[PDB]
RNA sequence: AGGAUAGUGGCCUACCAUGGUUUCAACGGGUAACGGGGAAUAAGGGUUCGAUUCCGGAGAGGGAGCCUGAGAAACGGCUACCACAUCCAAGGAAGGCAGCAGGCGCGCAAAUUACCCAAUCCCGACACGGGGAGGUAGUGACAAUAAAUAACGAUACAGGUUGUAAUUGGAAUGAGUACAAUGUAAAUACCUUAACGAGGAACAAUUGGAGGGCAAGUCUGGUGCCAGCAGCCGCGGUAAUUCCAGCUCCAAAAGCGUAUAUUAAAGUUGUUGCAGUUAAAAAGCUCGUAGUUGAACCUUGGGCUUGGCUGG
């Protein structure tokens, strides 16, 4: 319902090939506007690639009806993939979440491996020799 | 001295159950109740003010 | 670790707990501004104590003292802005003459009732706390919100409030549709 | 000349004189001599847990005529044996022998209170349960 | 003079002199003593505290000695002894939570064996790896901030044009419950917000107290110097304003009481600012050293020129 966006504090940053600004969201009679929709709305206004638009840090003012955030647009989708943080790419569907076990499992692996010198194949081969 | 007479009066006191009364207003509404009562409907008997008058 | 976050107390209790002159006078003050508890009188008394204390040190300094001159107008300007200090009393001497009644005059609850938006002073708080009063385009539910002069003329109901053109409330929809 | 030196170069004499004379003040002497740390049964603390050795009722002082009901408690931290009062109506029975009781002071700063002779402590809890709640039956003793 | 050191220096050695500190407190003892920035309280002056978010020092069970390395007398490095302690096949081997979490003890006394490198930064061969450093969540009434438990009407008595005490209603909202969206490394929570969600609106506020100090009963029932209460003074010995209950009322309020220490009150530690004939306290009296304190007196007046700021 009459979702109007205002961008202030705009600074052009060719050093990273992106333009950054503070986004003021006016969404009366609305709970709040999702991050994905403002990507289509902002990209169409600036005629830029949706996948090259990053928006985050949204906090709604008291009483509702107005939101503020921070906006990012890149000169290409490739630029967005190169410099935007990995978790943001997961949020926008531009990349997949890397699969790893919990921090406990990785830490106990490294300590267990440190008790072994050389290749892991040799140590078990000697271990297989020892008990047999 | 002995320990025999411990807890005498509390033991032989007849039990009375507290009467159920509607809850008084709390906080600000109670704060209203204290203002209107001693500063709107003054109960002085020509300058005679007793806060908790016993039945007399 | 992280740097500590500064905080300070905003109220203080009197040294003498039971003084019928003070006990009734506070009720006379709290009762007709509809303040919930005596601590809000304490908060005004605490803040007024250090406003007087700040002006006292400046008044001890010489006239044309740069510290008195700089801090004198800034402190006075901050009071003239909130409407506590009259515009003609910019002398740092009427600052000491200030009374806790003036500060309680600039509260939102006080102003909402005095602007006709509420039937009584008690109706102002319940109306405020239920998210109905909006200052300008911002909804405020703090009864102790002190009012600046530039915001006095902008005190009204929220545009989305059921009392000012908003949607029908919870009780209305449950009853009007059954 | 008020008896005390007034010279501008007499700061040592003034500082020494006051320092010696503060030992006449009872509060200051107990702090620096550390009497509460050395000799007080609580060792300078506020509360103290102990073991009830028996239950004893003590005659009140004059002009009152009564029998104040206390207990004899042996302390865990320092091995001392003291007497602790039980302030309420009828919870002498709630405190038992060989029981764990938390104690406190009478508020008189190590001195005897009222008509109770030779007693400086009161029972705050027994078996981990507040005696005030037990008297009001807000809880029951764990046994 | 030499040795040793990164280098000065009794830091160590040889020879030689008898020096050095001290009533302006040396040396010795205690410290319930890491130091400071600071904290609490404070009219001012002060008093107490400072293990603890920063800086500096020390320690890694207690000593001691070293390797590597620019940098260590390092302990998440080693060696030896001592005190403990684990596996053992009895031959041996491996130990250091005052790091994060957790366990026992000691206690008056203090948190989860949770998630993560996304933020701050650090380290490396370094855009990429690692970081219980750090950050996030859990317990949290250590404290601090804001702030619900109702507001408005009519019938009707009472009352001096309106403030109420009952039975008569319609509206409002978030505590809560929740689609969803944001928030976030991923979440939770906050914030926004569809829908549900308030009459005994049981969606029920508590802690203390009612003789004085100190605010609020000479009410009712219970016992009868017993029980007990009472910080102090006292209450209780048969109509208890003071105990135990009811009723009522008072203070503060999501907080209130109790214990201990400290600060103010304390001009009861007094420099500001005490007292000393009789309430505590002028040495029996002189001498006298350090200390403290010590008569007056040395270019004043006059004359001229000019700048600035105060009210005109």
């Amino acid at each position: 319902d009459a979702v109007t966006i205002r961008t202030r504090k705009v600074i052009s940053n060719p050093l990273l090939a992106r333009r950054q600004f503070v986004i003021d969201v006016l969404h009366p009679n609305r709970a709040n506007v999702s991050k994905d929709e403002l990507r289509e709305k902002l990209a169409e206004i600036y005629k830029a690639e949706k996948d090259a638009v990053s928006v985050f840090g949204f906090r709604t003012q008291f009483g509702g009806g107005k939101s503020t955030g921070f906006g990012l647009i890149y000169q290409s989708v490739a630029d967005a993939k190169r410099f935007e943080p990995a978790y943001r790419l997961v949020r926008y569907g531009l990349a997949e979440k890397v699969e790893k076990a919990s921090r406990q499992q990785r830490k106990q692996k490294k300590n267990r491996d440190k008790k072994i010198f050389g290749t892991q194949r040799r140590a078990q081969k000697r271990a297989a020799r020892r008990n047999a | 001295g002995s320990l025999a007479r411990a807890g005498k009066v509390k033991s032989q006191t007849p039990k009375v159950e507290k009467q159920e009364k509607p809850k008084k207003p709390q906080g600000r509404a109670y704060m209203r109740l204290l203002y209107t009562r001693r500063f709107v409907n003054v109960t002085l008997t020509n300058g005679k003010r007793k806060m908790n008058p016993s039945p007399a | 670790p992280r740097a500590p976050r500064t905080y300070s107390k905003t109220y203080s209790v009197p040294k003498r707990p039971y003084e019928s002159a003070r006990l009734d006078a506070e009720l006379k003050l709290a009762g007709e501004y509809g303040l919930k508890n005596k601590r809000e009188i304490y908060r005004i008394g605490f803040q007024l104590s250090k406003i007087r204390r700040a002006a006292r040190d400046l008044l001890t300094r010489d006239e044309k003292d740069p510290k008195r001159l700089f801090e004198g107008n800034a402190l006075i300007r901050r009071l003239v802005r909130i409407g506590v200090l009259s515009e003609d009393k910019m002398k740092l001497d009427y600052v000491l003459a200030l009374k806790p009644e003036d500060f309680l005059e600039r509260r939102l609850q006080t102003q909402v009732f005095k602007l006709g938006l509420a039937r009584s002073i008690h109706h102002a708080r319940v109306l405020i706390t239920q998210r109905h009063i909006a200052v300008g385009k911002q909804i405020v539910n703090i009864p102790s919100f002190t009012v600046r002069l530039d915001s006095q003329k902008h005190i009204d109901f929220a545009h989305n409030s059921p009392y000012g053109g908003g949607r029908a409330g919870r009780v209305k929809r449950k009853n009007q549709g059954k | 000349g008020k008896g005390k030196p007034r010279g501008l170069n007499s700061a040592r004499k003034l500082r020494v004189h006051r320092r010696n004379n503060r030992w006449a003040d009872q509060a200051y002497k107990a702090r620096l001599l550390g009497t509460a740390f050395k000799s007080s049964p609580f060792g300078g603390s506020s509360h103290a847990k102990g073991i009830v050795l028996e239950k004893i009722g003590i005659e009140s002082k004059q002009p009152n005529s009564a029998i104040r009901k206390c207990v004899r408690v042996q302390l865990i931290k320092n091995g001392k044996k003291v007497t602790a009062f039980v302030p309420n109506d009828g919870c002498l029975n709630f405190v038992d022998e060989n029981d764990e009781v938390l104690l406190a002071g009478f508020g008189r700063r190590g001195k005897a209170k009222g008509d109770i002779p030779g007693v400086r402590f009161k029972v705050v809890k027994v078996s981990g349960v507040s005696l005030l709640a037990l008297w009001k039956e807000k809880k029951e003793k764990p046994r």
